[PDB]
């Protein structure tokens, strides 16, 4: 809450955080491109996370190559089923590589 | 040219007319039988196919590219017979119109 320039944060107990795990890769993968927002090196440092975006086909027209194409594809994150958690309960997962060859 | 590549490709089949001859004269000769009746033969094949399919599941919001029947009026209808009686094909019609993440 902010009141002139003097932010007042409060603690709201009845509030949820949605998450949920893409095991069938239906979404655009970001992930392996090398960008930052990973866990920091050192493990009493507190970071933020990364927002997350896509970004699909352009086309040509005019002067402009940035129009959308028709396949442009628009993906809504709400259509996934997601576990929605207050502050008392909590997640997980387990997964399980398939074999490759030792580095 | 696209395709499946096979090790072991269906196999050819492979037809003939049974030659008969013609009337072998009275006295015997060694040499070759040249002359023949001709003829020829018809009938029908038949091809049985069972395909394999992938079923597709994609979770993108908006509708997709998909292959539509010329929306035009036509003197002739598209991969339809003429007055004449000759088909005619339209459209080569490729595979590749449903969008999948890359
Ligand atoms: N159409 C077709 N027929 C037969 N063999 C094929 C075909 N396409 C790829 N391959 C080969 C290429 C690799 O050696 C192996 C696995 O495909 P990899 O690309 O994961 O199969």
């Amino acid at each position: 809450t902010t009141t002139d320039g003097t932010k007042t944060i409060a603690n709201n107990l009845t509030s949820t955080v949605q998450v949920f795990a893409d095991t069938e890769h239906q979404l655009p993968y970001i992930l392996g491109s090398a960008h930052e927002g990973c866990m920091p090196p050192f493990p009493a440092d507190v970071f933020m996370l990364p927002q997350y975006g896509y970004l699909t086909l352009n086309g040509p027209g005019s002067n402009n190559n940035n129009l959308s194409t028709p396949s442009s594809a628009f993906y809504c994150l709400e259509y996934f089923p997601s576990q929605m958690l207050r502050t008392g309960n909590n997640f997980v997962f387990t997964y399980e590589f398939e074999k490759v060859p030792f580095h | 040219m696209g395709g499946f590549g096979l090790k072991n490709p269906p196999p050819q089949i492979l037809i003939k007319n049974t030659p008969v001859p013609a009337d072998p004269p009275t006295q015997f000769s060694s040499q070759k039988i040249n002359s023949f009746i001709t003829q020829y033969s018809t009938g029908q094949m038949t091809v049985e196919i069972e395909w394999e399919l992938r079923k597709e599941n994609s979770k993108r919001w908006n509708p997709e590219i998909q292959y539509t029947a010329n929306f035009n009026n036509s003197a002739n209808a598209q991969f339809s017979v003429n007055n004449n009686g000759l088909y005619i094909e339209d459209r080569t019609i490729g595979t590749r119109y449903l969008t999948h993440t890359l």
